[PDB]
RNA sequence: GCUAAACCUAGCCCCAAACCCCACCUUACUACCAGACAACCUUAGCCAAACCAUUUACAUAAAGUAUAGGCGAUA
RNA sequence: GCUACCUAAGAACAGCUAAAAGAGCACACCCGUCUAUGUAGCAAAAUAGUGGGAAGAUUUAUAGGUAGAGGCGACAAACCUA
RNA sequence: CCUCCGCAUAAGCCUGCGUCAGAUACUGACAAUUAACAGCCCAAUAUCUACAAUCAACCAACAAGUCAUUAUUACCCUCACUGUCAACCCAACACAGGCAUGCUCAUAAGGAAAGGUUAAAAAAAGUAAAAGGAACUCGGCAAAUCUUACCCC
């Protein structure tokens, strides 16, 4: 096939990037993901999941104002256009974020802890344990790639040499270089969960194709299964 | 000139010309009502607009007002005995508007 | 579904009708807008010379010896044109009797040929 | 399918042509601060307003004239409207549209499944003039209707299309440049630019030094027809019901220097065959020659401003409802 | 209901068996190869 | 997370041959064959340039050669900027002193009757009905076409009062005038590039609305700063710019005073069209900037306190709403955030009619709302003519 | 003027024009260049009168008057094109040896056959150029059955040829 | 007595000998713009073994011999 | 180039009731419930009447994509040039 | 008397009811469709582009949406090429089928159900029908009317 994907854009803005569906046909054509395909057309906004980026000839702690918070077609939780100095970005806005606060966001790791406030990027080191976190990093800048979704909330649970444990939403413990940053508090959108399609014709809007005929016999794997909760994560 | 490579042109190089011109036209009977001024050719399939004029103002000296052109589409139905079609060639038209009336 | 037709520009949609030419030499390019900028040394200037006075009619008299046909060639034309200067001159730098060590800077360049017919 | 009919052409001899789709006959002639504020704006134009991107010939007409005309328009219509209080109240369009389709003679279908049977030959002029003044009062007639002119209107003997002319079927559009609703109906002055396509200069280049009084003429006969034939019938005149009173408009024609100066009094509606087989009425052009406002401009000076073209316009623009 | 399955559209038609595809690829080669040394008037489409 | 995809990312060429690697051979290449074949080496072509210059193929130089490259980077201010801050950052940028409301010196001009304009209301409704309904072919005229018009129309209705005010004529109304102004905040080099509205030319000034003591006054009060946006946020960050402060025309041109900046957002998609806070900042910064280089241009490039303060208005409109703005620049001395400063009266969002109904809307056969406008407001007209009587 | 596009007013529907005798080469060859330059139009004019005659006979459904003259006209042209050809050729021979005026070079296409490529004029070097790099100038290994199976199509039909021209030749002896 | 009947050479088969102007890869037959992308990789199966599963052929003479082979079809 | 699904960017949906509805009646349009005719037929699946939907999970024009040990499938072992 | 229509554009086709002459909507010859409509575009390097549409105004939203530049450097000096016909395409056919869009919403445009006769059966389509009103039939299928209530899934 000729498919090319549309992710080609090299430079951030924030001007909603016109997207392809892909309806689960990988590069080759073939189907890969079944379910997917059609649903209404959608723009993407390019969202900056590292929250301490400091601009361009500028560094340390930075503040920014939040300009507003608008739905996001691609994500579950909605997102925030925030801006600083001379530069605005799209960022994951948490559950009580409102237009006009002030979020910082800071490299500094303190010999105390924080006063945790929500909306703010701090080190994991320099939040108190038990602080409810989402955005958070594999690794020191890296980028935030957990605790995404809406009203998802990881917890702060032990900070361990220079180590932090993070209680992913999963449940799952997650060892992390204190010096990787995430956000304070929980997802936007908290209610999401609570969100009734109602009707077929939702879900074919969002663009999930209806599920396979045929019919399918459980087998071994189909009986619930209660197993251990999984070692750490560690990334150390 | 037609069947004969044209000499590339890049920004200011010299004039293209050509000295033993390969276009012959032909002076035709218009087969509809015509106005006065009109005259009607059939001209090689090559030849720009431009190039009727030029031939026309340089070689016969006629004042050339307009020019408009056509490809004709000759009729590829007729078939021989062996039911191969036969085509008759397409041909560019001209009509070709006197100046100073 | 006609295979043993040729394929013109009469033939496709309109993008394909508007693309494809009949053969007629450039003039010009194009710019924004799908203006036409035609540029004037482009055009053929047709070379007509002044036929006032010219004696040749295009047939010839029918009361006209036949000669043998003798196509020029080069040694031929070499003999006519340049071999009196060099006997002169030997008798008495090629460049003097004629010779072009390059055709490039030349308006008609013998080869590659850069002037039309 | 009607014929799409172009004020602006470059077809030669159209001036006829266009006559002969009116049933039009053309007359040659017609039936201090304002020099100040001319070469104003022939200044502000050309020289003080400053350029940031470069003007390319091909499109000097649209970036240095059409703001000039404009410029005179608006200027010369301030400053005589105290001499014209009906100007005062007159609405100033720009290149606003103005349609008129109307039906001309009749042709014997040649081919097709219709071969034989008679159809009407439909026009559709479509201009945009560059300034346009409507009024709420009609001007007065120029010459009494039924004017007999010896003037005869001249002949096609062959099909409108072989003169460059092509037929479409869209919207048939009958539009002064406002909707019947606006009260400002009637028509006082177009003020038009030729294209860069029927520059002087090309037309020269062309062989068609003949042709520019004809591009002028065919203009002024094309665009003042649907104009009038617009308004009339927005007054609810038509072939059947061919007008009871003239329709009179007025046009200046320019290339950016050259103007032209045209009156046009619309007599007939009845253009079809039906109605025209024994209607005495024709409708009259009249027009005059191309005159340079200027000869040239040189830096920040305007060489040979005529005053009479200054004032054939402000003569224009003087003329009132009575 | 069935019978009218070609829909002609000279893009489809070129873009599928024009000259340009078959020798996009070596097996389209082969295929203007066999044409040719069968004789065929056609080579493509 | 790096953006754009390797996928997408431009393809590496291909590994060298290893017979480049090794030293002492001549590697054999399909160069002299004029064609790629699989089995030959690929040639390693030396940097092509062709040796005339050709426009239609041009390549310009890399941006750090070009001559007018700096260092310090100017902010320019355009048509199409727009802050984010909006009124608070032109005010900043501009160091203006804003006054809700017209002042009494223009709004009066239009209390006497005998300049108020005959059935000023029934032109005013036909200007609006020809604009948004009349105007053209189609049945529902977009902003693109009506704004323009409605503001022309506009303006030619006030043009109609020649003849009580004969110094009417001499105003003219340019259009596609632009202007550029540069100035110093901060040691934040600032440049005002004002392009695309109307621009109404007087050949005489405009009297000083605010008196000597009132700008002595303005020192008092304090440039309200935003944190931590900075004031530079939104306009176009530019290394390759030419400080030049140009009033738009050639000296000696007549009408050289500007009077008033008609400037429209017509664009016909909301996102396209400017807010009214941003189309109000953008008109503080295009008077700003006209001001500015009236006064560069008569007083020269000093940055002093002007002794005569230049007047501009400024009319921005969406072909409903309007702006209205006069600005008193009785300073070129910039930079300093202190000491006095101009200072700007604005009446904002008067909209001349609520809304207007191109087609008549029918319920159960019944016409609700008929066609033409509803909520018309005969006062925005009011002030437009006021602005434009000013100074006649 | 138009009228040089149509023979003489009196030759008019004459039922036979008398022509001469078309330009022989080596007659031509004694002219000079401006000659020979002037000849071309002059024969170029005569030969747009001749096909207007043609055309029109073809419309009145008529002979035309002394068809062997449009023949005589253009063999002349002809003769006159190949004796400027002639001296153009040796005058390229002696100036630079190349016996042909446009460039070209023998390469093996897509398909295996061996033909004259003909060099075109492009503005950019042909490492650069797109098209021309599209463009294959090599066959690939599985051209080569099929070129030996031309080969042998070739061979089959020379063979048919030539024992068809033995058995002819044969049956002629016979025959007498 | 109508449909019709016939006809002899167009050619072909097997061997020997002998080795064989312009346009066109873009939508081919399209004068005239920054490429980068490049080829190689066991045949399988039918079928026979009366199924099928290992397996099953692709000058003369030695010789259908030595050998191989569900030691069997066969090789 | 049919058809199954998908990609890009388009188009269509009168009127009435209701009111932001995978709402109702009902055109265009899509489909094909039942009857009759037809069964070498107008048609290698149609016609007439009747009927379901007809602002949506709709219909549909254009171009592109997925290829047989495969594709695609709201599984009918459907459809992938009769 | 009919009018589903029809006229254009798109797509498709490619001269396929124009004239002349021969034959017996065919053959041969001659002619034709003329650009303004449409196609055929854009010099770079960076840098910009949060705020739907729905008469866009209230409102209501969700499925979150077709519509924008600037800065510097280059650059004007010279309107080509191609489609334009038709009773037309996909269905082996002058096939009752398939066939996108804009107007016309019954027409100004486009058409003809009857080769002539007779008025047998059988057959198809339709209309009317005494009294009865499902007694027919597997079943109210069809037709005619506009019609209640209860179940299974
Ligand atoms: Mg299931
Ligand atoms: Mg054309
Ligand atoms: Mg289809
Ligand atoms: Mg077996
Ligand atoms: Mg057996
Ligand atoms: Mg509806
Ligand atoms: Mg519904
Ligand atoms: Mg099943
Ligand atoms: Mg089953
Ligand atoms: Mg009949
Ligand atoms: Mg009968
Ligand atoms: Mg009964
Ligand atoms: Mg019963
Ligand atoms: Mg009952
Ligand atoms: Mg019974
Ligand atoms: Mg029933």
């Amino acid at each position: 096939a000729n498919f090319v994907s549309w992710k080609s854009r090299t430079k951030y803005t924030i001007t909603p990037v016109k997207m392809r569906k892909s309806g689960g046909r990988d590069h080759t054509g073939r189907i890969r993901v079944h379910g997917i395909g059609g649903g209404h057309k959608q723009r993407y906004r390019m969202i900056d999941f590292l929250r301490f980026r400091p601009e361009e000839t500028k560094s340390g702690p930075f503040e920014e104002k939040v300009i507003q918070v608008r739905y996001d077609p691609c994500r579950s939780a909605d997102i925030a256009l925030v801006a600083g100095g001379s530069r605005k970005r799209w960022i994951i806005a948490t559950e009580n974020m409102q237009a006009g606060d002030t979020i910082l966001n800071s490299n500094h790791i303190g010999r105390m802890a924080v006063a945790a406030r929500e909306g703010d990027a701090h080190p994991l080191g320099a939040l108190p344990v038990g602080t409810l976190i989402n955005n958070v990093e594999s690794e020191p800048g890296r980028g935030a790639q957990y605790i995404r979704a809406a009203g998802t909330c990881g917890v702060l649970l032990r900070k361990v040499n220079g180590t932090a444990i993070i209680q992913l939403p999963s449940k799952r413990q997650m060892q992390v270089l204190e010096t990787c940053v995430a956000t304070v508090g929980r997802v936007s959108n908290v209610d999401h969960n609570k969100r009734v399609i109602g009707k077929a014709g939702r879900n074919r809007w969002l663009g999930k194709r209806p599920n396979s005929g045929r019919w399918h016999r459980k087998g071994g794997w189909a009986g619930r299964k209660i197993r251990p909760l999984p070692p750490m994560k560690s990334y150390v | 000139a037609r069947n004969v490579v044209y000499p590339l042109y890049r920004l200011g190089g010299p004039q293209l010309r050509v000295f033993r011109t390969n276009f012959f036209i032909q002076l035709v009977r218009p087969g509809v009502a015509q106005p006065e001024d009109t005259v009607q050719f059939r001209i090689p399939m090559e030849m720009t607009r431009v190039d009727l004029r030029n031939y026309l103002e340089g070689i016969y000296n006629v004042p050339v007002a307009a020019v408009r052109t056509r490809v004709q589409h000759g009729s590829n139905k007729r078939r021989d005995h062996r039911n191969v079609r036969i085509k008759k060639p397409d041909y560019k038209v001209a009509y070709v508007q006197l100046a100073h009336g | 579904a006609d295979r043993m037709s040729k394929w013109t520009s009469k033939r496709g949609p309109r993008s394909f009708r508007g693309r494809k030419g009949r053969g007629a030499k450039g003039i010009g390019f194009l710019t924004s807008g799908w203006r036409f900028v035609q540029i004037k040394e482009m055009v053929p200037e047709f070379v007509v010379p002044d036929l006032t006075g010219f004696k040749l009619k295009p047939y010839v008299s029918y009361l006209a010896p036949e000669s043998e046909e003798t196509p020029l060639t080069a040694a031929q034309l070499f003999s006519e044109a340049v071999a009196p200067a060099i006997e002169k001159d030997f008798k008495d730098n090629l460049e003097k009797y004629g010779f072009e060590p390059t055709q490039e800077g030349k308006l008609f360049q013998l080869y590659p040929r850069n002037f039309l017919r | 399918m009607k014929y799409m009919v172009y004020p602006q052409t470059f077809a030669l001899n159209a001036d006829r042509w266009y006559q002969y789709f009116t049933k039009t006959v053309f007359l040659s002639g017609l039936p201090a601060a304002l020099r100040a504020v001319a070469c104003d704006c022939l200044l502000q134009e050309h020289f003080y307003l400053r350029r940031r991107r470069r003007v390319h010939r091909y499109e000097e007409s649209e970036v240095i004239s059409l703001p000039f005309l404009d410029q005179l328009v608006s200027t010369l219509v301030g400053l005589l409207s105290p001499h014209n209080p009906a100007l005062a109240a007159a609405a100033l369009d720009y290149r606003c549209p103005v349609h008129f389709y109307w039906v001309r003679g009749e042709e014997i279908i040649p081919r097709g499944h219709r071969r034989g049977r008679i159809d009407d030959l439909r026009y559709q002029i479509d201009d945009k003039p560059n300034n346009q003044i409507r009024i709420s009062k009609q001007l007065a007639e120029f010459v009494p209707l039924d004017y007999s002119v010896p003037i005869e209107i001249p002949t096609i003997k062959c099909k409108p299309d072989k003169l460059p002319l092509f037929k479409r079927q869209y919207e048939n559009h009958i539009f002064v440049g406002s909707k019947t609703a606006d009260p400002c109906c009637y028509g006082h002055t177009q003020f038009h630019l030729l294209p860069d396509k029927l520059r002087r200069e090309r037309l020269l280049r062309q062989n068609c030094a003949d042709q520019i009084e004809v591009v002028f003429r065919a203009n002024a006969i094309a665009s003042l027809f649907a104009w009038t034939g617009a308004q009339a019938m927005y007054q609810g005149f038509w072939s059947e019901a061919d007008v009871t009173r003239p329709f009179v408009s007025q046009a200046v024609i320019t290339d950016g220097k050259y103007f032209s100066f045209f009156c046009y009094q619309l007599n007939t509606l009845a253009l079809t065959t039906q109605a025209d087989q024994n209607n005495p009425r024709k409708n009259i052009c009249w027009g005059t020659q191309s005159k340079p406002l200027y000869e040239t401009i040189e830096d920040n000076d305007v060489k040979g401003f005529n005053d009479d073209v200054l004032l054939q316009i402000v003569h224009f623009l003087l003329n009132r409802p009575k | 209901a069935r019978g009218n399955e070609y829909q002609p559209s000279n893009i489809k038609r070129k873009n599928k068996h024009g000259w340009v595809r078959r020798l996009s690829t070596p097996a389209g080669v082969q295929v203007i190869l066999r044409r040719m040394l069968k004789g065929r008037k056609s080579l493509s489409h | 997370y790096e953006w754009g995809v390797r996928s997408t990312r431009k393809s590496e060429p291909p590994p060298l041959d290893r017979v480049y690697e090794i030293p002492g051979l001549e590697p054999i290449t399909f160069a002299g064959k004029m064609h790629f074949v699989p089995w030959l080496a690929r040639p390693i072509f030396p940097p092509w340039d062709r040796g005339y210059k050709d426009p239609r193929f041009y390549r310009s130089p890399p941006l750090h050669e070009h001559p007018l490259y700096k260092d310090q980077a100017c902010y320019i201010f355009h048509h199409r900027c727009r802050l984010l801050e909006g009124v608070k950052q032109a005010l900043w940028l501009t160091k203006t002193k804003l006054i809700e409301g017209l002042p009494e010196k223009v709004l009066s001009l239009v209390d006497d009757p005998r300049n108020h304009i005959e059935n000023q209301d029934e032109c005013v409704l036909n200007v609006i009905s020809h604009a948004r309904l009349w105007q053209t072919t189609e049945e529902i005229p977009k902003r693109e076409t009506y704004c323009p018009v409605i503001v022309d129309n506009l303006i030619q209705l006030c043009k109609s009062q020649i003849l009580k005010h004969p110094s009417l004529a001499r105003r003219i109304c340019v259009q596609n005038s632009t202007f550029s102004a540069t100035w110093n905040r901060e040691s934040l080099l600032l440049q005002v590039r004002g392009s695309g509205g109307a621009r109404l030319s007087t050949k005489d000034p405009l009297p000083t609305i605010a008196s000597r003591e009132e700008i002595e006054a303005t020192k008092n009060h304090v440039l309200e700063t935003f944190y931590p946006i900075s004031p530079i946020i939104d306009l176009h960050e530019c290394n390759i710019y030419d400080v030049k402060n140009d009033t738009g025309f050639q000296e000696g041109y007549p009408y050289p005073y500007p009077h008033t900046l008609y400037l429209l957002d017509k664009a016909n998609l909301r996102p396209h069209r400017l807010q009214p806070d941003q189309l109000r900042a953008k008109m503080i910064l295009f008077a700003f900037g006209s001001a500015l280089a009236q006064a560069r241009l008569l007083y020269g490039n000093d940055a002093k306190v002007l002794e005569q303060p230049v007047v501009v208005q400024s009319v921005g409109t969406d072909g409903r709403v309007f702006h209205f703005l006069v600005f008193q620049l009785n300073t070129t001395d910039l930079d300093c955030n202190e000491g006095v400063k101009n200072l700007a009266w604005v009446d904002s969002d008067q909209l001349l009619y609520q809304h207007f109904w191109c087609l008549p809307v029918i319920k159960k056969r019944v016409v609700v709302e008929p066609v033409g406008p509803v909520g018309f407001k005969p006062e925005t007209f009011r002030k437009f003519l006021a602005l434009y009587l000013h100074g006649a | 003027g138009l009228e040089e596009f149509f023979d003489d007013p009196k030759n008019w529907g004459q039922e036979k024009v008398k022509s001469g005798a078309a330009w022989t080469c080596q007659q031509l060859r004694n002219k000079s260049n401006e000659d020979l330059h002037k000849l071309w139009y002059v024969l170029l004019k005569e030969r747009n009168m001749l096909l207007t005659l043609e055309q029109e006979a073809k419309r009145q459904r008529l002979p035309m008057p002394s068809p062997e003259r449009l023949d005589k006209v253009v063999d002349s042209m002809d003769a006159l094109d190949k004796v400027v050809q002639e001296r153009e050729d040796a005058l390229r021979l002696l100036q630079t040896g190349q016996e042909r005026a446009r460039p070209g070079a023998w390469r093996r296409d897509i398909f295996g056959r061996i033909i004259w490529h003909k060099f075109k004029q492009w503005v950019i070097p042909w490492h650069l150029n797109k098209r021309y790099n599209r463009k294959r100038f090599f066959a690939l290994p599985y051209v080569d059955h099929f070129l030996r199976l031309e080969r042998e199509k070739r061979a089959r039909i020379k063979a048919r040829k030539e024992n068809l021209e033995r058995k002819k030749a044969k049956i002629l002896l016979k025959k007498f």
